């Protein structure tokens, strides 16, 4: 999983080298960040339900055809609404993982890698998930380093979807 | 590879669960230990040459058959390969110490190393003996109270000792 | 004679991986980046690691290094030079059967494991018939080598790890030490200790 | 690989015999089926994306454990890998249909596949279930009487069914 | 073995592609040719013993030293004569395989690969076999597509020997 | 540029081989097909305006949010409608090329390769284009070999989009 | 590479136009010549060895300088190389004949050929002389009226001649 | 030239990725260290003469033969003493570079790569320089992060020599 | 192994060739040399203890600090003297191997490969062993071809250490 600590070791190992002052500085940067990340993870987790609920509604409002068009890929029945809420919950949860890990690792390994194939194969619009991610961005109410890191992961996902 | 943080994430994802409050608090306690972890990595790294050579010296003094003609550490290349291997194992232990997780040590050094040595005829038991001697010296270097903010490094030292033990078990 | 025919086998490298850069993606050492002296060191060290697993000062090829540093040769040429070197012949060719030598070559040069004994068998005859250089050139000129590493990149073991897994397949320098039981017996090892 | 013609030739050469009159007649019968075979390949290919996706959706509806967190098809990459595997198998089934011989499917797709899934922990029995679902969708498409010159495609349908069954048995 | 069908799948597989209209056209091309090829094969097979003895005699006529000189590589004794007719039989039989397969595959796999080494090692003149192949072209009696395909294989073998 | 003729040569060239019966059969397969393909190209070309206008309209009907949502990626204003009709024209025109060429080559070279990146970058839904291609399939009026080949290219694009 | 069809397509695409009714009629006329085109390829291929070796014999008879000691075709390795070059050019000319377009010849045979020959000291004008001899031998074989359905192959023979001329022009 | 900033970019470039929070943390780690390194470089620079002359004497004291024995490699004459003080100066100066760069880059680029060849060629003992580097470690009078980073580079060289 | 007979075959094997007059000439070269080398090995072996003792004393005399300074790498105590006499014995014994083998093969395989790492790791001075080799060169009392070949190997090791 891509994080400051695993990349530091990956760098040194690819050079056959013991860790040096450069990698020790990487660990200090991790330590400067970690508590804010853990606080952000906590804040998102506590508010997970309303963020997921609100994000799904933001999507249904922005894209009304999704709740009115029949088809396996849409949310015109309870089956589809559940899948959609599930999917949005995945994004939120894995984003909390990135805050804990301090890198896009969890997003890359659990969500982003292969997401294009899924969205093509199941005829899901990436724009739906972008709107959800924008909602979470605008409603997580973080501040400072927690905000900045959290937003970097949300924007990373948004960028991957576009 | 995993580090201390992403180990917890992997378990949580497998369960489809957010990290619990106690898991978050536990990682916060890990963060509060971060400086000691860095100091321990720096101290082993800075004494790596001496750790390897002193341990190798003691190993050949205790097991003289290794360096007598026909022994597995006899001839310059075999001796050089042996010294190299000890440094490799020490290097990956510092990686494990730095990351706070044993995955890199196992995936990139230990997994399969037993078969490597069996194929080559390297006495794996004697490798383990050498790893133990590096462990002893390394822990002494980590615990050295001189010239550092005083504090309690027992937890990190136990972790490091475990990685050495994992390495000693793996080679033989 | 045409190479003996053999079938592939399912392998990570044979399917699309949907790869995203992580700490488990092999580092790309390429001269297309205009590498500084110290950065060229790392590329050279990576090549020694890929081909020899470790180059003692005795093993190193300083003139090949200078020529690579000067642009006289590509990385693939440097890799050929290592494969043709005294160290490679003495360590991996002379101490193994032709069959295991082929395995080493496929692992080190193509970055994948062999498909089967039949692949090893089919290529084992090449050194005898086309000569040692003929074997190396065939592998380095192969579509598989060129498609993956081209002329300017150090080869590496491919798709060893899959995302989210704690461990990958064994690194080839662990899986495949320079010699095995056959040469071990000749040296009279393992040594009884205690 | 072999095709239907070279399979017979290879057997003849091993005996050092010309193809008998009956063997030639059999291939002449094979040639007469040629258009139906071409149509069947064309029809499966033209519906490949639907066949895979519909089979996948049905597999996961029937086996929800696969897509629950911790399930083998959970996470985007594992889902993608799974859809990829189904498309690969479908692709090779069409290859064998095209050539009229199973060697291409056996040598280039199924060889070692069970070993791969066992090593990876992919549930082979669930893979075989997916293939069965693709088989059922594919054979309906081939037999669709609309928009084609009516005729008996039972022999070709049966051949294709066997290729699908060959794949499902290999992985499960 | 090079045949239209295997080549079509080989090409598509190397590209990791489903078969497309290009490959279907290859199949249709195969179907256009197949019946003539099968007919050619039957005619050659039925007249095989005549063609082989006639071909072998043409060689003996054109290289009389082969029936007069002693040596393991010549046909002065019955042992050598039987080797020669056997070999010519191999050529004819493998050619009928090409007609069935629809390509040079069988000639490549069973005869051409390694023939240069054999003729060199056992001191057999390729011109002898070229003469036999020329005879078979002259005396197989085929017409139309069957003649064209059959001659293409016979010429392919001739070109391989010179 | 995948076509029967170029693939036959490229295969033979990769093997350092003269063309043989196998490639000649590929040529005959191309010849059996070409006239039907050219006739199909002619029919589509003559009906191009109606097919493209009907295709675009069928898309608007199936996805009415496209003609009413403001945004660079939608067809609410005349700008977007022109982009959309142009795009559909591309699909149709390049499909006629495939009929002329006898392979998916033109689709692969001009449209398919990289289409995923385009649609993701500009927020165009692949389902839109699938809808248009289904319309052209149902309204081009072709029968026989011309229909089969043309539908194969239309299906090929549909598969790429899904 | 292009073939006669994709050449027209590529020109049409660069202008964003459908093939005009006249363009389509021209390609339909090309289709009607296909059998003759296939025959010409087949006759050249079937006589390739004779074409090369006869032309080579003729070239060396007329230019004994090439084969005397120190001449560019002296020594077996250089002779063999020379014969190979002749066969290569003939092969690619048939490729051009098969596809009905010079692109394969230009892109895959003549690309850098003159430069190669200068760098090597191969006499380009002599290669062109050799190519001309193969041309004359080939065209006579293509135009041979025996053992084939009679027709006017002058349109294709002229096209083939141009491909030979293109090769000869490129090596000088 | 290994530093945190260049290693971060080198890793991201190898991956073909934009910089992420992982690399930003690397930068934060560097910024946490920079001033201490700069202050350490200043302090070493201002005390450089004393440290170098002290180090040279420490070597002469631990290895008396170096000032007593005749030979191009020893410091028995002012020529050899000047070479020795020069070399120690090089080590000190380049270590200050590492403090400025925040990594072993300058030591790898300017001194370490090739030092073995030099010491063997000119019959210099690595042990001499190890003694010199210990004296500098023991007498630079740094504290806190300045000391730790300086000692790690000094120890890096010592380990390279051992 | 760098040895005339081994390399002749290694090269021929590498080239897939039968041995030819070039390799037979190499063998004649070996035969011309072999008796002188065997005689040299006998003389060196018979005088082995005196040469080793003299060589160690030469080293101690040229580098008196080695017998005075405490440390694992020095010969102040009996342990280090025994190590030293052992090391020198290795050089002499392996040199006799090169005379038997007719090449540097044994020195390369058993001593030189990795010697750089050993001497650096254990802080052993290459100049110590150079002094011992020069002693052996001066005191082996060989003449003619035996002296030349033996000195080539001693000098080969000297060159490796400098
Ligand atoms: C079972 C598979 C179904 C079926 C098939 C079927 N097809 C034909 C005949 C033809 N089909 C084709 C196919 C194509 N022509 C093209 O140009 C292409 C595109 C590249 C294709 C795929 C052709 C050429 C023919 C021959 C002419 C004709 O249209 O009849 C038949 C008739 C029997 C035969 O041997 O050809 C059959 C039975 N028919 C069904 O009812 C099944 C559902
Ligand atoms: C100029 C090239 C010479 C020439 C050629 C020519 N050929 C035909 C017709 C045919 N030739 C073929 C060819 C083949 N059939 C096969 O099965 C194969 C082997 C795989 C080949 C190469 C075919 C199929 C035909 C059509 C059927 C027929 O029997 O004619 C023509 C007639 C034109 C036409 O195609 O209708 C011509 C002109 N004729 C000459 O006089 C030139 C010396
Ligand atoms: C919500 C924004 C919209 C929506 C959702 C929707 N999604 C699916 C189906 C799937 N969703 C996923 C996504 C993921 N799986 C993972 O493992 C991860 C990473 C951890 C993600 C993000 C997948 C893979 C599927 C297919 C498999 C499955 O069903 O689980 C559907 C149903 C599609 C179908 O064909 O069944 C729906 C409806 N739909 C809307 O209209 C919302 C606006
Ligand atoms: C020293 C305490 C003991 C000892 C060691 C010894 N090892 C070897 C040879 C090898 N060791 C390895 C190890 C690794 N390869 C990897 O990829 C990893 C992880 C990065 C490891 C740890 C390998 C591959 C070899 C063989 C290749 C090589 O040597 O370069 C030897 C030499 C054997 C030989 O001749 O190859 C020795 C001597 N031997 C002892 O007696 C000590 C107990
Ligand atoms: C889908 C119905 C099921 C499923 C699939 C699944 N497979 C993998 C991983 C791999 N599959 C292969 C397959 C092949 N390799 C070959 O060479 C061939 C022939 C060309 C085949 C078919 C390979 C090699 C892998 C590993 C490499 C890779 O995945 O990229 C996975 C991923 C496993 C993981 O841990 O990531 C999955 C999910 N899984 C299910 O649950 C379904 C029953
Ligand atoms: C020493 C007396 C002088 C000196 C030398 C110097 N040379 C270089 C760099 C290179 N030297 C070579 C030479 C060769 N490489 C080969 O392969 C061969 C043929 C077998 C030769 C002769 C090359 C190619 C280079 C460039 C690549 C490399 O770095 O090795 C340098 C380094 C310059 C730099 O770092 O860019 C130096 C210092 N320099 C002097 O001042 C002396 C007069
Ligand atoms: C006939 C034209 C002339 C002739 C023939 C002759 N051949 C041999 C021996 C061999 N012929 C072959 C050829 C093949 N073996 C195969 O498997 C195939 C492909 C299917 C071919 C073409 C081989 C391999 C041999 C040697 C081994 C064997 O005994 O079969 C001989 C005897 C040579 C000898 O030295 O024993 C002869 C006489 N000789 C003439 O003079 C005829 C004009
Ligand atoms: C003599 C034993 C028999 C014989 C000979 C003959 N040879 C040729 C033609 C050629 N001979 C060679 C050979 C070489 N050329 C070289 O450069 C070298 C290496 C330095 C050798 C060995 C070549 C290349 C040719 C072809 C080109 C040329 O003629 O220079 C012929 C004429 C063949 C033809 O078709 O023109 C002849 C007659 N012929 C017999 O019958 C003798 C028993
Ligand atoms: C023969 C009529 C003339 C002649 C030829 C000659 N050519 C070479 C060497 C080469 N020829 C080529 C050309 C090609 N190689 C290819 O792969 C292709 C297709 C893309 C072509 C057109 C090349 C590349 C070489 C050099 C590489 C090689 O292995 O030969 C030679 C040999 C020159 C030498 O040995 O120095 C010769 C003799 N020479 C004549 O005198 C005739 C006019
Ligand atoms: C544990 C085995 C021993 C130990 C460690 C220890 N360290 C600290 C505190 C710090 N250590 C550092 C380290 C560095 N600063 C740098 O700039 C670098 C160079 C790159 C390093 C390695 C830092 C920054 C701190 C914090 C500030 C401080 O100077 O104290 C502590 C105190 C607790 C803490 O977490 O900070 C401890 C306990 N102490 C022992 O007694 C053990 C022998
Ligand atoms: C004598 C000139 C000086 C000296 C010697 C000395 N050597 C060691 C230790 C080792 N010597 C070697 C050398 C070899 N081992 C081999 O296998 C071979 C090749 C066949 C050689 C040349 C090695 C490897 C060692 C270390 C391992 C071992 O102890 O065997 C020591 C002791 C070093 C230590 O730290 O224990 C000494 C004293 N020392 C002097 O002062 C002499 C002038």
């Amino acid at each position: 999983m891509k994080t400051p600590l695993t990349e530091a070791v990956s760098t040194a190992d690819s050079q056959g080298r013991f860790l040096s002052s450069t990698e020790l500085q990487i660990a200090f940067g991790r330590l400067r960040q970690a508590n804010a990340g853990l606080q952000a993870a906590k804040a998102l987790t506590d508010n997970a339900q309303s963020l997921v609920n609100g994000a799904a509604q933001a999507v249904y409002n922005k894209f009304p055809y999704t709740t009115q068009t029949q088809g396996n890929n849409f949310a015109a029945d309870q089956r589809g609404k559940d899948k959609c809420a599930r999917d949005i919950g995945y994004y939120l949860r894995i984003v909390t993982y990135c805050l804990v890990a301090g890198g896009t690792g969890p997003l890359d390994e659990y969500l982003i890698a292969g997401i294009d194939e899924i969205n093509r194969t199941f005829d899901l619009s990436p724009s739906w998930y972008v709107e959800a991610l924008k909602y979470i961005k605008a409603n997580h109410g973080l501040s400072g380093d927690a905000r900045d890191e959290a937003n970097s992961y949300l924007d990373y996902a948004i960028n991957a979807l576009s | 590879m995993f580090d201390v943080f992403t180990r917890v994430v992997s378990q949580a994802d497998a369960r489809g669960e957010y990290l619990s409050g106690s898991q978050l608090d536990a990682l916060s306690a890990t963060v509060a230990e971060g400086n000691k972890r860095i100091d321990s990595v720096n101290r082993i790294t800075g004494n790596a040459s001496a750790i390897v050579s002193n341990a190798a010296r003691a190993l050949f003094a205790e097991q003289p058959q290794l360096i007598q003609p026909g022994g597995n550490a006899y001839t310059s290349r075999r001796m050089a390969a042996c010294l190299r291997d000890m440094e490799i194992i020490l290097r990956y232990v510092t990686y494990a110490t730095f990351t706070g997780d044993a995955s890199v040590l196992e995936d990139r050094c230990l997994n399969g190393l037993r078969e490597t040595y069996v194929a080559l005829g390297v006495p794996g038991a004697s490798v383990a003996a050498g790893v133990q001697k590096m462990k002893e010296a390394a822990l002494d270097i980590v615990n050295d109270p001189n010239g550092i903010t005083r504090g309690d490094c027992s937890a990190i030292v136990a972790e490091i000792a475990g990685y050495f033990d994992r390495a000693a078990a793996a080679v033989a | 004679l045409p190479l003996l025919n053999y079938a592939p086998k399912s392998q990570n490298v044979r399917v699309e991986g949907y790869e995203i850069g992580s700490e488990e993606k092999p580092v790309v050492f390429t001269t297309e980046n205009i590498l500084s002296s110290s950065d060229m060191d790392n590329l050279i060290e990576a090549a020694y690691r890929q081909i020899f697993f470790h180059a003692f000062k005795w093993d190193r090829e300083k003139v090949l290094e200078s020529q690579l540093r000067n642009g006289q040769i590509t990385v693939r040429d440097f890799v050929r030079g290592l494969l043709l070197s005294n160290t490679f012949r003495n360590s991996f060719y002379e101490k193994n059967s032709n069959y295991r030598f082929v395995e080493h070559c496929v692992q080190k040069i193509l970055g994948r494991d062999v498909y089967s004994e039949r692949e090893k068998i089919a290529w084992s005859i090449v050194v005898a018939t086309k000569g040692y250089q003929g074997l190396i050139d065939d592998l380095l000129n192969s579509d598989e080598y060129l498609n993956n590493f081209g002329y300017d990149t150090v080869p590496y073991q491919r798709r060893r790890n899959l995302p989210g897994r704690e461990a990958g397949e064994l690194p080839f320098n662990i899986k495949s030490p320079r010699y095995d039981a056959y040469h071990r017996r000749q040296l009279g090892f393992p040594q009884i200790v205690w």
